[PDB]
RNA sequence: CAGUCCCUCCCGCUCGGGAGGAGGCACUCUGGGGGGACUGCCGGCGAUAAGCCGGAGGAAGGGGCGGGCGACGGUAGGUCAGUAUGCCCCGAAACCCCCGGGCUACACGCGCGCUACAAUGGGCGGGACAAUGGGACCCGACCUCGAAAGGGGAAGGGAAUCCCCUAAACCCGCCCUCAGUUCGGAUCGCGGGCUGCAACUCGCCCGCGUGAAGCUGGAAUCCCUAGUACCCGCGUGUCAUCAUCGCGC
């Protein structure tokens, strides 16, 4: 055991997000925080953090689930645009943190698009999401 | 043999296992191996109407409901057995759909 | 509402402890053998209430007045 | 507190209800930790009370309290 | 190992709970019990784990699959199931009496779960009426 | 984030009630609310669990659930979503008992650090005091109207105490730069000492004072 | 600090507060909440930092970015006006520019003899739908713009 | 991988965690039948009756519970503008065909709803969770271009078997530093999408700018009794389109 099943996801995502700053074939492009943000927000971030947590979070899901589109990552807890006094409805998120991320995990190969039409894990994507929990298995199995 | 799924949808409470344990009778004219009736969900249709044409004041609107209750039977048998079942299906009461695979 | 019963339940139970008074019990599980056959059926819940009154009626002969 | 302002007393019996308001229920109290060490008084209480509860009595001197009837 | 199979249901969370010999695996819906971000509903599961299974927990593997949309509904569906599962493993009925330390939901359910909405005088919700100032 | 969550899970297990507090340290010495303050809980005294059995089943509800309910109360018809939002958790909790639970827990950390006693020892002392002990009911029999002295129920004392205390805390917090955690904690301290500075003691006096006047 | 002053003027002689960079740029018209940050990245300034303590060098950067947006970038649904007066490719807006540009097009529509135009003229909504019995109690309609 | 001889995948501190097919029907579940609750039994009050309270066993109880079910008639209630129908009238017409308009005009008043007034907070990020239903010029997997509205290619599905579909509230950490604003979305400019012969008058949606009134409500008034109210989202209908509506979860 070292698999992501065993280990709270919260730490696995946090670990990956700081090692994508070391990979280092994934970075914030200029266009994305600029106005090409996932919906409209109170304050649009200029940080490296925003992006790196969003890539790190996508890489994690495809492993635990089957095929995961770009149609179910538009909202996940919120992803809504203010419609005035009419009540809020979901709307489809920024492409500059979903699709753009999955095509730079295809220059890393960590996720790949199958001829099966979907998205799937490769074993180099599970040697970079299972090397993050070899280091710790005592502060995450202290109360299993 | 050929596998048939007989899917049997019915509007009546007591016409549903009475034609899913006695359609075994209709069916069998040659040897058959048969699966006991497996209950699928009630798929529920509501349609709500106002009984009031004017609508005015306080009103009470009729919520209707038709429940169509499903049994699925599998049978493995000859062409002749399948035929018995699709030869007659009464007034309906009982909708009979047949799916054919080897 | 309240625990009151209209006399339709009372009507059928009274008739049956007229026929065979001493062949009914204070146990509820024998008064749904003999009872079941004799009494008018349209539900199980209605059957229990007439059955309840035939049971209750036997206990009342003990205490010295029977409707 | 630990002896209160109040005079703690426990309810010996709940006699009945007074008013035509219904609002007060009358309940007989005996004091043993408060003002007296054996007196029985019939006080006017409001709201839920059942035998064996503890009721804190504020009236021990005026002894205006209504006696009749439950309707 | 061995298989003992119990169910709980609270609030239309349905818990499919298997207890097997183990080593202290807690799996709920595939996932750790140490992933759970809400504080409140976590603490809920934690009551049988020092009030029905002091030492049993470390010693046994409880896997549940908890199929509802709630999270105090799932938390209490799962609780019934785990609660009952622990007491059977040890063969004591002296842990049936540790469900009398709090309001029943570790072995007894509720005969009522919902009411369907009525059309009322025309306004949403099962019991309701509109304001009345028609003049 | 995850290591903190693991530990936040550990502390109630070991055993602790609620978070890290003990139900052990009280100073309930009032016989009135002795049987209406519940000391059975050893892990959680708000789950969901509940009573609708009887009327003193209502005052057998574990003290902190009743408190959660009183904290929760005010919040109108709004719309809570990710958005950019507002305002929503009202200024007195539009959301669930689930959200209400968090504040009471936070408030408990701020007040323990201040007093150097458990928040249970402060809150329990505060309810014994904050509760009024006299009321007047209009009782007529026979036509003649008396406004005689009437004693509060023990259950009615607990509710009124909890109600005043929450209500008053909120009142200065409104449109203001407090943490609520602070506001709540500070209301509990002055109510417990019996100071007329708290909103709780104001009402405790005013209700009994009007009863003494009618009486 | 990072300056001797507590109010710097940037985007011209328009004021910058002592609170937040983001808020203060929104407050200057023709410079919106989103727009503030588009300039802020190019000039380079932190997103979370206090207003009122910038270098002299920075003041220069905000005006040149605003003047000709096109040099710096700025996508073609991000720039204040693209396709201006149906014959001009691009322009920008600032405080003084926003008054004139909207005022003109409004003036134009009146001249054209638009329904939309005459309704503005009266002081009425057009595509605001209703004017029925809203703004109840003698009150103001509301409408554009700032005075707080 | 409940439980497994078999079988394919990944990681490992190689102990051990998860899933597919053979296989298995156990479990969870589904609908059809059955049992269980009836003050049946026991004590108290009570005419020994009717009935009320308490106790025991139990998953539940003393109409268990929530709905359906509503007499003779009346308010000269409402619908001849859904259909039927007495009577009377109309016949290039009060008929018939067509294009365009209006029902949302607005200084206001009243009925019914919604949004909302910020630190009990918002943003940003991450992690745990649905249910009722509907679905072949239809839901739309997944893949690409667009912040988007939307478009292009394309799998499966006329349904416990595929799709919408991951609910939302919830919680942790940071950032913000508490103003009529980064609140709040009014109004409007410019750019664009979609339907149709066409959306100025009367459509919605997005991006950029604009950012109003409102800062907790006087007289006075309304709702609800338990899985109900307080509160959160989701689906469905009508259906090209207007939803802060209606029905339902």
């Amino acid at each position: 055991m070292a698999t992501v099943y065993d280990v709270p996801g919260d730490l696995l995502v946090e670990r990956v997000a700081q090692r994508l700053k070391e990979i280092p074939e994934i970075k914030p492009p200029e266009w994305a925080p600029f106005v090409k943000t996932g919906r409209h927000k109170e304050r649009l971030p200029e940080q490296e953090d925003w992006w790196y947590y969003r890539v790190a979070s996508i890489l994690r899901r495809v492993y635990l689930d089957g095929p995961v589109g770009i149609e179910r990552l538009r909202t996940y807890y919120g992803g809504r645009k203010n419609r005035g006094h009419a009540p809020e409805k979901f709307y489809k998120a920024g492409g500059s943190i979903i699709r753009k991320a999955l095509q730079q995990l295809e220059a890393a190969g960590f996720v790949e698009k199958v001829p099966g039409k979907g998205r799937v894990i490769t074993p180099k994507g599970r040697s970079f999401l299972d090397k993050i929990a070899t280091e710790l298995k005592k502060e995450l199995e202290e109360i299993i | 043999m050929q596998k048939a799924r007989i899917k049997i949808a019915s509007t009546n409470v007591r016409s549903l296992d009475e034609v899913a344990n006695q359609i075994k009778q209709i069916a069998e004219r040659t040897g058959v191996r048969m699966s006991g009736p497996i209950p699928l969900p009630t798929k529920r249709i509501r349609i709500t109407t106002r009984k009031s044409p004017d609508g005015e004041g306080s009103a009470t609107f009729d919520r209707w409901e038709l429940r169509v209750h499903k049994r699925l039977i599998d049978i493995e048998a000859d062409e002749r057995a399948m035929r018995q079942i699709m030869r007659i299906r009464v007034p309906e009461d009982v909708t009979i759909e047949i799916e054919l695979i080897s | 509402m309240g625990k009151i019963r209209q006399g339709f339940i009372k009507r059928v139970a009274r008739e049956l402890v007229n026929k065979y008074p001493n062949e009914f019990t204070t146990d509820f599980e024998h008064n749904k053998k003999k009872v079941q056959e004799l009494t008018n059926v349209t539900s199980k819940k209605i059957r229990n209430r007439i059955a309840g009154y035939v049971t209750k009626l036997v206990r009342m002969k003990m205490e010295g007045k029977i409707l | 507190m630990a002896e209160d302002e109040g005079y703690p007393a426990e309810v010996i019996e709940i006699i009945g209800r007074t008013g035509t308001t219904g609002d007060v229920t009358q309940v007989k109290v005996r004091i043993l930790e408060g003002r007296d060490k054996g007196r029985v008084i019939r006080r006017n209480v409001r709201g839920p009370v059942r035998i064996g509860d503890i009721l804190i009595l504020r009236e021990t001197e005026r002894e205006a309290r209504e006696i009749k009837s439950r309707r | 190992m061995r298989i003992i199979q119990t169910t709980g249901k609270r609030k239309t969370a349905i818990a499919r709970a298997v207890i097997r010999e183990g080593k202290g695996r807690v799996r709920i819906n595939g996932k750790p019990v140490e992933i759970i971000e809400p504080e409140i509903a976590r603490f809920t599961i934690l009551e049988p784990l020092i009030l029905a299974g002091e030492e049993i927990w470390n010693s046994v593997d409880i896997d549940v699959k908890v199929e509802g949309g709630g999270f105090m509904g799932q938390a209490e569906a799962a609780r019934m199931a785990i609660a009952r599962a622990l007491v059977e493993w040890t063969g004591d009925m002296s842990l049936k009496e540790k469900f009398m330390k709090y309001d029943r939901t570790m072995l007894v359910g509720d005969p009522r779960r919902t009411e369907p909405h009525k059309p009322n005088r025309s306004t949403k919700g099962p019991r309701a009426k509109r304001q009345k100032s028609y003049r | 984030m995850a290591k903190p969550l693991n530990e936040r899970f550990f502390i109630p297990h070991e055993i602790k009630v609620m978070g890290r507090w003990s139900t052990e340290d009280v100073e309930v010495r009032d016989p009135s609310l002795k049987p209406y303050i519940n000391l059975e809980p050893r892990l959680l005294p708000h789950t969901h669990g509940r009573h609708a059995k009887k009327h003193f089943g209502k005052a057998n509800v574990h003290i902190v659930e009743r408190l959660i309910n009183k904290i929760m109360r005010s919040g109108g018809s709004h719309y809570k979503v990710a958005g950019h939002f507002m305002r929503r958790e009202h200024r007195s909790l539009n959301s669930k008992k689930v959200k209400a639970y968090e504040v009471v827990k936070e408030a408990f950390k701020i007040i323990e650090q201040r007093t150097g006693k458990n928040p249970i020892q402060v809150l329990v002392w505060a309810i014994e005091n904050a509760a009024p002990r006299e009321d007047t009911t209009s009782v007529m029999f026979g036509g003649i109207r008396y406004h005689v002295a009437v004693d509060i129920s023990p259950m009615r004392r607990l509710d009124v105490a909890l109600r005043n205390i929450a209500l008053g805390a909120s009142a200065k917090c409104y449109r203001n730069k407090m943490s609520f955690a602070e506001a709540l904690a500070e209301e509990i301290i002055l109510a417990a000492n019996k100071d007329p500075k708290s909103y709780a003691y104001s009402k405790k006096l005013e209700i009994e004072r009007i009863a003494e006047s009618s009486r | 600090m990072a300056n001797f002053r507590h109010i710097v003027r940037v985007a011209g002689v328009d004021l910058d507060g002592n609170k937040q960079l983001r808020w203060a740029l929104t407050a200057i018209k023709g410079i919106g909440i989103n727009f503030a940050t588009m300039v802020c990245r190019v000039a380079g300034l932190d997103p979370f930092m206090k207003a009122g303590y910038l270098t002299d060098e920075q003041v220069k950067k905000i005006e040149e970015i605003l003047a000709d947006p096109v040099a710096h970038g700025i996508p073609r649904w991000a720039v204040n006006r693209p396709k201006d007066y149906e014959t001009g490719r691009d322009l920008h807006l600032i405080t003084a520019k926003l008054d004139m540009a909207i005022r003109e097009d409004i003036m134009r529509l009146r001249r054209i003899r638009a329904y939309r135009g005459i309704r503005h003229e009266l002081g009425l909504p057009v595509r605001g739908q209703r004017t029925r019995s809203n703004f109840r109690r003698g009150q103001t309609v509301g409408v554009s713009r700032k005075k707080k």
